[PDB]
DNA sequence: CTAGCACGTGC
DNA sequence: GCACGTG
DNA sequence: TGCGAAATTCCATGACA
DNA sequence: ATTGTCATGGAATTTCGCA
DNA sequence: CTAGCACGTGC
DNA sequence: GCACGTG
DNA sequence: TGCGAAATTCCATGACA
DNA sequence: ATTGTCATGGAATTTCGCA
């Protein structure tokens, strides 16, 4: 009966393993529920390690009252349960096989897959030099249900770098090809 | 020569009537309630000031009375201010007697992001092979990132910020002229990312007040939480990060996190007041208490300050002088006035030169 | 369990009457002006305000703020500072905000000869072989005597005043702490020689006032002899001594030399007043100036200033703390108060220790 | 017809060879004529050098109007002439073999052979560390002719060391004998 | 930006 | 490498 | 519409350099 | 072309609970 | 008591 | 020699 | 018993640490 | 058991030469 706000839960995920980008391997995810503001991580495994060491850099910034996640190895942990009680967190998970979140989440967790997959097209391996502009862009982009943009949702502010382009996300016909050709 | 006039009686002009001046041992001297002193001719006075003023180069009285030991003359003092007026060695090595004028105080930026300060502190006790700490304070909030190097380089910088600017990207980068800063690589780097970079003037750490006064508290922070422990901080940045950002400024009656986001998040002691508002009524309030934040103002100037004017002749301090060297550089003019507390000169190398007047001293006489 | 009676509707003294005071997931709360607060038992209370001071170790209103962000109880911030009074941490880590007392300004010595006060300058650039200068001041006439050292140790201060002394023997020698002047042996040459050796506070060069500002002036016509020249300032030295030794004192009217020998001797304009009078006449002309001399009087308190009392918890400042520490020592008491500026403790070693109150602060709370 | 002052004249003179001590052989003397105060330096040689450098330790004190000299060699040099012309010194000497000063310079000048030598007994050589306090004991003792010490007419005021004890200045039967030995 | 040097003193 | 300007 | 005390605000001080 | 700052704790002032 | 270190920049 | 206290 | 200007005194400021 | 100081130069005040 309250109304959603930030820190109320940050979605996390693992996405990989990806091609090695300054010796990386994987992205893990973390999106605020209320704003659909994005935090991405590079990691070397989808580890309870690799989700602390990143999570201590995130919650130095600000804690979530909750942390909602897949089963996955890395966050069903005893270490990574207590990490979390630790910080007086508490872990959700959904069901197995049925991932949910929200549409504002599904939408912008697709969006993330897609635009990682649009710029690792050309360059398979320099992936890491882009996380910061991945992050700008996805956070500087108005939602379609609400007017705002997750900077503005979070900050209460423009932001200095509007990304008054939207392009178009899905795959050209060149890019395609040298997409197909990654594999042989 | 002049002065042939008084031995035999007429009158000159600086020359008082009711006095006797005759003649002795081929001196002209008169006599005074003092004693009797000797006048020395004109062509004669310039190289007397020179003589007793070297002796302990001394200013104004201290040269007086030596010279007026042994001669008078109409107007003593005048001839003297000319000579101090013309020791190189004192202008460059006397002390100021006039204070700076008061301190401005600048409007808080508008908006997070409008402004960053950063800094460097350290060398520290080496912690986890990590000497510095990259200290980022947002002017608006003040919300403070900690970042922990190995070097005050441009290179651990650029890394450093890389990371904070996936968050946001600010208008206005403000740094000391530390070399991390005004190297032309990181020049590049802002300009790639539309960032200003903006520079406090040489040797005036106050321009930085903001970082600055935000290292005192992560140092005394850190301090308090090593007592009686070896000095061992890396560990603990993140951890007085944190602590900090969420700390009351008794003045605001806010925290830096508050002003950042609106909202506590699930930090101990967490505020709760806006529990019933929607995002959109909690924004709206939040954008109220960022403008109506209190703003300090400049305190009374001091009895006895200087402020700068176009063409004044003034002089920068030395900035690392040598033992027993001057502590000023040769006088140099006011080329223009920024405000009353910065200054632009054509300095000793022949450069226009930003200053703040705390760095300055009004050449005198 | 004392809050039973709330809940209840009966009256406790600290609570208001007019406050509903219900429950709500098993925890006591009240409806305020400022929202609902959860009412601790008094059981809870210490470590609640605990737990808030240490997230930051938190003053009064900041760490006042944050428990009330989810409480309220009568008197909080009488709980809050009973914590702040018992934090080790904060205590010897934070600064005061108290100033020291106004400053004395001890009469000047009656006779030449009665205290003198010394110093060493340096090192300096090496000159001739030299690196040091031992600097000597008559506190009642200012008159100094310059000696250039090797080093400075005991043995060149003996040498040096061996040399002085041929000329006069002093009442008391003054100095700071430095270890050339603590030796068992300089105490011994002392007391052979009846000069009583009488000790600055530490840490405090104020109370060497005298021969410290004559450094200042030896420094300055050092540094102007020397513009534009290389640093060697071994020759310069017996130039500089007479030099200043007969420099006037605006203030006082006179020179140092004038003030020992009430004659000037055949330097550059030296005063003949008195060629007329006898020397006796001149003598007892120069008791009257002596005796007639300024003398300053302390200034006006700051409106929030410190004296301190027999009796008073106070904290020496840590000499030289390393990187990361403390500045303070931990709260000691007041023995003895030799002055409102000059105090007796027993320090945190557990010896009595005499110190200026500019190395103290009154510990709070 | 003006009153006689103190730096008016310095009598100077050498005494010595003495008896090596720390390597020093000679004392240079120097009295003020007006107060009677004196200054010892010891030198190793009654050369122009030894007196300029004594004498620029003295002149940091106070410069005299006029010195006062014997035909003495160092005195007579080309070389301090020109020392006493820069600093503004007269140079004023006593013919050849008929030195004269004043009763009262005769007077602390024959004090000062009769005190070295009566120290100079047991001590032929350690007479260099004693040199101070010959130094203060002629300076505090009353003259004769006016009630006044040196010290006094100099500073005017009583010293801190005052030598209450005229001694004897004349030697003992003890004294005469190992004196004696002392060529032998 | 803070480090180091100097001396005398006491295991 | 090395001297300078700024922290 | 006034009193005593607690709560709040004021603000000199010092340390970041 | 750039510019002091703010936590701290006694003290001064205001607010509040109760008549 | 003052020295030294650090970086980036320009012969 | 080496650690400390003061400049 | 007054005016203008020169002479003197006043005193905040900074550097010795 | 010990304690700030004083040169400096604009500014404020006083003194002085002349009516
Ligand atoms: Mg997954
Ligand atoms: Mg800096
Ligand atoms: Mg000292
Ligand atoms: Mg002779
Ligand atoms: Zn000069
Ligand atoms: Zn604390």
């Amino acid at each position: 009966d309250r109304p959603q706000k930030p820190f109320d839960k940050f979605f996390i995920d693992y996405i990989g393993p990806l091609p090695p980008s300054q010796g990386y391997l994987y992205v893990l995810v973390v999106v605020d529920g209320m704003t659909g503001f994005t935090w991405l991580y590079p990691t070397k495994a989808p580890s309870t390690s690799a989700t602390v060491k990143s999570l201590n850099v995130l919650t130095s910034i600000a804690i979530p009252k909750v942390i909602h996640s897949d089963q996955g190895a890395a966050f069903t942990s005893s270490t990574f349960a207590e990490w979390a009680k630790e910080r007086g967190i508490h872990l959700e998970f959904s069901t197995p096989y049925h991932p949910q979140s929200s549409g504002k989440v599904e939408r912008k967790n697709s969006d993330i897959k897609r635009l990682l997959t649009k710029l690792l097209v050309g360059r398979p391996t320099k992936w890491y030099d882009l996380l910061p502009v991945v992050q700008l862009a996805l956070n500087n982009t108005y939602s379609p249900v609400l007017k705002y943009t997750p900077h503005q949702l979070l900050f209460g502010i423009d932001s200095n770098t509007p990304f008054a382009n939207q392009d178009t996300l899905d795959l050209t016909r060149e890019e395609e090809l040298s997409l197909l050709q990654e594999i042989r | 020569a002049e002065l042939d006039q008084l031995l035999q009686g007429h009158y000159i002009k600086g020359y008082p009537k009711q006095y006797t001046y005759f003649l002795e041992d081929g001196k002209v001297k008169v006599s005074r309630p003092e004693g009797v002193k000797i006048i020395p001719p004109q062509s004669d006075r310039q190289k007397i000031v020179l003589q007793a003023h070297n002796l302990a180069h001394t200013g104004r009285e201290a040269t007086l009375l030596k010279i007026a030991n042994l001669y008078w003359w109409p107007n003593m003092r005048k001839d003297v201010v000319k000579q101090l007026g013309r020791c190189q060695q004192c202008l460059i090595t006397n002390a100021s007697n006039k204070a700076s004028g008061p301190i401005l105080r600048p409007d808080r930026p508008q908006k997070p992001f409008d402004k960053f300060f950063i800094d460097y502190i350290g060398p520290l006790p080496p912690s986890q092979g990590y000497l510095y700490v990259l200290v980022v304070v947002d002017g608006m909030t003040g919300f403070t990132w900690l970042y922990p190097t190995k070097a005050p380089s441009t290179s651990a910088t650029v890394k450093s910020l890389n990371v904070l600017t996936s968050i946001a990207i600010p208008k206005v980068i403000h740094s000391d002229q530390g070399a991390a800063f005004t190297s032309s690589t990181f020049a590049e780097w802002a300009k790639e990312r539309g960032i200003h970079l903006e520079f406090s003037t040489p040797y005036h750490p106050q321009s930085s007040g903001k970082v600055e006064r935000k290292n005192s508290d992560i140092k005394r922070l850190l301090t308090k939480l090593l007592v009686g422990r070896p000095t061992k901080w890396y560990d603990l940045l993140p951890v007085v990060q944190l602590a900090l950002n969420n700390t009351y400024s008794p003045v605001l009656k806010y925290t830096p996190h508050q002003l950042l986001f609106g909202i506590d998040s699930n930090t101990p002691f967490a505020n709760q007041d806006t529990l019933d508002l929607t995002r959109e009524e909690e924004l709206s309030l939040l954008q109220e208490i960022r403008t109506s934040l209190y703003h300090p103002s400049t305190p009374p100037a001091s009895s006895r300050s200087w402020s700068p004017v176009v063409g004044q002749l003034v002089q920068e301090r030395v900035a690392r002088p040598a033992s027993l060297r001057p502590r000023w550089h040769k006088p140099s003019t006011v080329l223009k006035v920024l405000n009353p507390r910065t200054v632009v000169i054509l300095d000793h190398l022949g450069n226009n030169r930003t200053v703040s007047i705390d760095n300055l001293k009004p050449t005198s006489h």
